[PDB]
């Protein structure tokens, strides 16, 4: 079944593509259609409330790591859900591509391994017993 | 800004849940 790593490297390919960059600049590294469209659907419900991701992160080089963990560890404080997937994998791809915007491109393979290493660790479990990326792509088509 | 954002996140990721529950 589904390799995270390969998950979170097309959907970042994707969002970074979104902003007119190739992954390959960066970086030498139906579940994937799914969340490509279920990433754009989120993006679209998050900018009707409140401001594109993009704009709202404070990004240095220094405190990334720190920054992109306590946001993941609020958003799944109280328990996981697909919905909050979706948000933890646009978050990652906000955060990268605003990491090329502002000049710290050397962050967007390590986020890529940041996402990969916590979907792996502590996502996962929560996945195996949610019955997989197949329950994803039965609920969102 | 780091607790607001993951609060948004969180937010649009439930509405989003339960739209495909």
């Amino acid at each position: 079944s589904q390799s995270n790593r390969e998950l979170v490297v097309d959907f970042l390919s994707y969002k970074l593509s979104q902003k007119g960059y190739s992954w390959s600049q960066f970086s030498d590294v139906a579940v994937k259609q799914a969340l490509r469209e279920a990433g754009d659907e989120f993006e679209l419900r998050y900018r009707r409330a409140f401001s594109d991701l993009t704009s709202q992160l404070h990004i240095t080089p220094g405190t990334a790591y720190q920054s992109f963990e306590q946001v993941v560890n609020e958003l799944f404080r109280d328990g996981v859900n697909w919905g909050r997937i979706v948000a933890f994998f646009s978050f990652g791809g906000a955060l990268c591509v605003e990491s090329v915007d502002k000049e710290m491109q050397v962050l967007v393979s390590r986020i890529a391994a940041w996402m990969a290493t916590y979907l792996n660790d502590h996502l996962e479990p929560w996945i195996q017993e949610n019955g997989g990326w197949d329950t994803f792509v039965e609920l969102y088509g | 800004p780091e607790i607001w954002i993951a609060q948004e996140l969180r937010r649009i990721g439930d509405e989003f849940n339960a739209y495909y529950a």
